[PDB]
RNA sequence: AGCCAGAAACCAUGCUGAUUAAACAAUACUAUCUUUUUUGUUUGCUAAUGUAAAAGAGAAAUUAUAUAUGUACCGGUACAUA
RNA sequence: CAUUUUUGGUAAGCAGAACUGGCGAUGAGGGAUGCUCCUAACGCUUGGAUAAGGUGCCUAAAUAUUCGCUCAUGAGAUCCCAUAAAAGGUGUUGGUUCAUAUGAACUAGCCCUGAAAAUGGAUGGCGCUAAAGCGGAUUACCGAUACCAAGCCAUAAAAAGAAGAAAAAAUUUUUUUUUAGAAUCUUUUUAUGAGUAGAAAAUCGUGGGGUUUGUGUUGAAGCGAAAUACGUGAGUUUUCGUGGA
RNA sequence: UCGUUAAGAUGGAACGGAUUAAGAGAGAAAACAAGUAAAGAGGGGAAUAUUCUCUUCUUUAUUAAAAGAAACAUCAGUGAUUAAUUUAAUUUCAAUAAAGCAAUCCCCUGAAAUUGUUUUCACUUUCUCCCCGCACUAAUGUGGGGAAAACUGGCUUUAUUUCUUCAAUUAUUUUUUUUGCUGAGGAAUUUUAAAAUUAUUUGAAUUUUUCUUCUUAUAAUUUAAGUUGUUUCUAUACAGUACUUUCUUAACCCACUCGUCUUGAAACACGGACCAAGGAGUCUAGCAAAUGUGCAAGUGUAUAUGAUUCUUUAAACAUUUUACGCA
């Protein structure tokens, strides 16, 4: 059920996808909202998918908080280094999808100077 | 001079009369008791939502363990109140100041027995929610009245005993 | 020293304070505003001459006999190391089942009740830590494998402390040894365990 | 369940905050707001409001208006949370003190040559930030031709709301229910 | 309350089926193999693991119920015992 | 659609009205089952105690207590609700009027007769008779997202606001962490949270354009498989594999 | 869509929700270990191209520590339990052992002669005794008829209450035994102030006090002023079979074809074999209110002219004082 970890507290793991989507092929996992008269979702009937809902939304001191206990950033460029310094007892970093391989290394370089962990740290080794 | 009345009845299917008078009475929770001064007015008021309701004398340990135990208070700017629970007299010395009430046991004093200064303490209290009773009812769609066991209307005394089951 | 409100005495100890929390913006502070923590104030069938059975410890089911009351709360019991070889242990009063039962049944012992109190007066809490330095010396042999843990026992056993504690024991059961041996039926009612089967009730049973 | 009547919310209506993105006018709410929290008087409050307010509430102020009050508060000054107009059916100006939204310059102009005293909102606030002996104007709020056509239905008895007409031309919307003489009238 | 005889009805009997019982019994012969003890079971594969219920998994008169069981006499009588 | 008043029609789960409450537009708990009956209206969670309703088993709590009545060769068993009457009864139980511990007459309680249908068949089923039946009463226990307390989320309202040293580690001085002022903003408090048709706001994504400052063959996009990933969510971000602009 | 291998499942569906489980995978980025010493690889800064000096990674081992999960204790909030308790109140007793009083009698309870009375006689026990019926009975007795007494009960007393009692039901109160659940917050001047409590100090009070009250002065503390402490363990790990987490079946409880029009669809109402791509409130005209913007008794610059305007320029810029639209 709730996932606590310190005083982070997560309220729902599972992600709520979508009304029987095995059931009909063509539909795909991500969520939709029935517009559906008699739909069995909006319509409340117990026993089925549930309906995401703002109350499940995370507390104010953690919003968008990691495990790791840092905010994560996403860096694409050494020059992002400068604000990261300041931050980095808050946040941490993570190497985007593109960055070759020299760049990327030498970002991770910097980060360790930076004192600073990548949580995507073996990537493109 | 005084009387107690608790609501006991839910909030789905009211007659529109009944609607009016409850929330005059402030009794909009399924749970609230609120003290009520005794009058022919408030009795006839009283009678229309009578099977909806319980009420009697709350006697002085009842008066005073329910403000202890369950006083909140309306702390805001008119209509803009706010629901505290009391704690400290200062706060409420500071609304009822003017008309000279200043302090728990004096709220519990006119609340008690309807004295000079009732209507505005009576109203300044936020409404009491209650528990349910921690050992039920016989049956609560019934009249206490009724040869029939059960529960509604006039429990003089014997409110106290609801009272103190249900806090 | 206590707080009277209500007729309580309390009896207040200095607490130590340790925790450390990130404050509202600048900087940091201990958690704990309080300076004095509530002493623990035990149940009043806990007591020095009672034989107690130990629950769940490795000597479990022994009838062990209180000695001291620590500051900790924790008190000492001893399943005599004469009767029955078992260390004078530590335990707490919620994992011990205290007796109505008398170590002082007969007046030979409670002539021996003064030596025993000087014994028992001496132990303290310090004698019963682990010991960082010697915790990571049995730690650092692990980087034939049964051989390692007698060298843990004998490790164990070296500590000044442990032999302190030893020295204690043995002159506690010494001293009382013999009346007790004397008595074979009571000497048998020691040496036997605690045994749970049908028809024990526990709910009407005395101890 | 507890029983609520608007379902325990208080639901007022009116701007939240100015919906323009003009900086020079956030900057000035800012401060009229600030004054306006701190201060004890109503005025400041009033002022903040009223430069909030949409388009259609803010009317321009007739400089012949403003003159013919401010002649009873003879040494005053007037603000305008408007706009000041200027008037070519006046003669003459008796030399005046205003802060305004926004002045046309004719008007600025015939202040200045009058010895008059032109005041913006920022300049009013560091020599007033009271209101003290201030006097608060504003312009015709149902002067504005949509409200000419406002109120009850075009034909229906008592009536005098401007129709919606479709032309200025003479044969239409005269005839039915506006003359005795076909079918009935007003 | 207690009973009796009494129908082309009823249930057996009879007769048919019975991989309708994921049913079963007896007999006949056979497959380096069976039996006892020790250690192990942290290229599709080629050492090898599973339990719905250990914790003292302790306990075999009997018709009974407006009375039973022995023992002694001839299902009955007498005498003990729960 | 329901209660109550109600008109037509033999009647009708029929047609037509009145007042009010529901459903429609509504989950949830009970009613054996059931759009509407009863209880009761709903953010996310933890705990409590109750309601309607139950407590022989299915199926959670009593083979509870307590007084009656009840045996049926088709008994009976929770509103709506799935049949049932006039009329009988020397079955049994109480009454009440008469007569002389009996003979009459009545009376209403239960029970019986009155009481026949269509796949096999329905107190929900099994069953139940020293009830688990019918009529009471006495408690305890069980029983909801309703009720109370607590946390968190968003919405609504209200407060309030345009500058300074705290701790730990060392050996007074060295070392380690922190040190907020961005108005659709930050701190705080209380209240609130149903929903079709419908209205609004906040978002997220796609094609192109200007702008800004980046990513590219030390393999990007793309695609498959994923990720102690982030978001209430749409999504976002990322890894490995393929891939080659 | 179909094939291969492996893993799982399989008693008339299939999937799902909620909650755990066992398997199968994955992971170290918070999910342990700063500093110190030794020798490798790099990089910088200063002094007047190289001396001085500062730095980060690999490597050997060497002392810290912190962090979470447990566990108990301690508080404060909130429950559940099982013992109680105070002084009142309300037609409430019961014994204790000495006295008395009356026998169908009395505490009682019957039955009788607007408005009050009051008076009459009816009523107990017996394991006591007698007579008839003699064993006649449900009986270790008995049907009928009579007596006897005061043991029994009842009243009046006098003492007595832990011998046995001192109920019960309200009222105001005061506690207590185990125990369940909870811990938001984070106090640069509301974690402050007072209260409380303890040790002091001064004056009073009164039910008169080893938790008696107030206020006079001083300190500490917590019941004030939203959890803290101690000890384990993970672990002396570097990813492991543990731990995180995905997938996977299970199992308990719940779970009717979606869309759709219709008051009403799980329907014996209609559409839908499946998958991919494409696939439906737009644009113009005129008008309105809204809100922004510029100006104001004016406004727009129309057609068009003009220019040291000429890849982008098909725009941008300009307009030598009663033109026209609308006001």
């Amino acid at each position: 059920a709730v996932k606590k970890v310190g005083k982070i507290i997560k309220k729902r793991t599972k992600k709520f996808t979508r009304f029987q989507s095995n059931r009909f092929m063509r539909v795909k996992p991500a969520w939709r909202k029935p517009r559906g008269i008699d739909c069995r979702v909006r319509r409340r009937y117990k026993g089925t998918n549930l309906m995401p809902s703002i109350g499940y939304g995370s507390n104010k001191k953690t919003k968008f908080l990691l495990p790791n206990n840092k905010y994560k950033y996403v860096v694409k460029n050494v020059k992002e280094m400068e604000p990261l310094i300041m931050n980095h007892t808050k946040y941490c970093v993570q190497i985007a999808h593109n960055v070759s391989s020299k760049k990327r290394k030498q970002i991770i370089e910097r980060a360790k100077q930076m004192n600073v962990s990548v949580i995507n740290a073996k990537a493109r080794l | 001079k005084v009387v107690f009345v608790i609501r006991l009845k839910g909030v789905n299917k009211l007659p529109p009369k009944v609607r009016s008078v409850f929330r005059l009475l402030r009794l909009l929770q399924v749970h609230n008791g609120v003290f009520v001064k005794v009058n022919k007015a408030t009795k006839e008021m009283l009678k229309i939502v009578e099977p909806y309701v319980t009420y009697g004398y709350p006697t002085l340990s009842t008066v005073r363990k329910l403000l202890y135990k369950r006083g909140y208070v309306r702390v805001g700017k008119v209509r803009r109140y706010a629901r505290k629970k009391i704690q400290d007299n200062a706060d409420i010395s500071k609304h009822l100041g003017k008309y000279n009430v200043h302090g728990i046991e004096d709220m519990v004093y006119q609340l008690y027995t309807c004295g000079p200064v009732f209507k505005k303490v009576n109203n300044f209290l936020w409404a009491f929610k209650l528990k349910p009773p921690r050992k039920g009812f016989k049956a609560k769609r019934h009249a206490f009245n009724e040869p029939r066991p059960g529960d509604w209307g006039n429990r003089e005394a014997h409110i106290n005993e609801l009272i103190n089951r249900m806090i | 020293k206590h707080y009277n409100v209500k007729g309580k005495k309390k009896v207040l100890v200095p607490v130590n304070a340790k925790k450390t929390i990130n404050k509202k913006y600048f900087g940091r502070k201990v958690a704990s505003k309080k300076k004095y923590v509530v002493q623990r104030k035990l149940r009043k069938s806990i007591e020095v001459g009672k034989v107690a059975i130990i629950l769940t410890g490795k000597h479990m089911g022994k009838r062990c006999i209180i000695t001291k009351i620590l500051n900790s709360g924790l008190l000492a019991v001893v399943g005599p190391y004469e009767i029955n070889g078992v260390p004078l242990k530590r335990v707490d009063s919620r994992y011990l089942v205290v007796t109505s039962t008398n170590i002082f049944n007969f007046e030979n012992i409670a002539k021996l009740k003064d030596d025993f109190l000087n014994y028992a007066q001496d132990i303290d809490d310090d004698s019963f830590i682990k010991t960082l330095e010697i915790k990571k010396k049995q730690k650092k042999l692990l980087k034939f494998m049964n051989n390692v843990i007698d060298k843990i026992k004998e490790i164990r056993k070296e500590d000044p402390k442990v032999q302190k504690l030893e020295g204690i024991q043995k002159d506690i059961g010494s001293l009382l040894k013999p009346e007790i041996l004397k008595n074979k039926v009571f000497a048998h009612y020691l040496k036997s365990k605690f045994t749970l089967r049908n028809d024990m009730v526990l709910h009407k049973m005395k101890f | 369940g507890i029983a609520l009547k608007n379902v325990g919310r208080i639901k007022k209506h009116g701007r939240k905050h100015l919906v323009s993105k003009n900086p020079y006018l956030r900057l000035l709410v800012k401060l009229y707001n600030f004054l306006a929290r701190r201060t004890n008087a109503n005025f400041n409050k009033i002022i903040a409001k009223r430069l909030i307010m949409p388009k259609r509430y803010r009317p321009p102020l007739s400089l012949s208006k403003l003159q013919y009050h401010m002649a009873n508060h003879p040494n005053d000054i007037a603000v305008v949370v408007g706009s000041i107009t200027d008037d070519k059916r006046l003669f003459s100006l008796k030399q005046l003190k205003v802060c305004a939204l926004r002045f046309t310059e004719t008007a600025r102009k015939r202040i200045e040559d009058a010895g008059g005293e032109c005041l913006t909102f920022d300049q009013l606030a560091l020599k007033y930030p009271t209101g003290k002996k201030c006097v608060l104007l504003r312009g015709p709020t149902k002067a504005r031709t949509a409200e000419k056509h406002f109120g009850k239905a075009p034909g229906k008895p008592k009536s005098k709301a401007r129709p919606y007409v479709r032309s200025k031309g003479r044969k239409f919307e005269k005839a039915r229910g506006r003359r005795k003489s076909r079918a009935y009238k007003k």
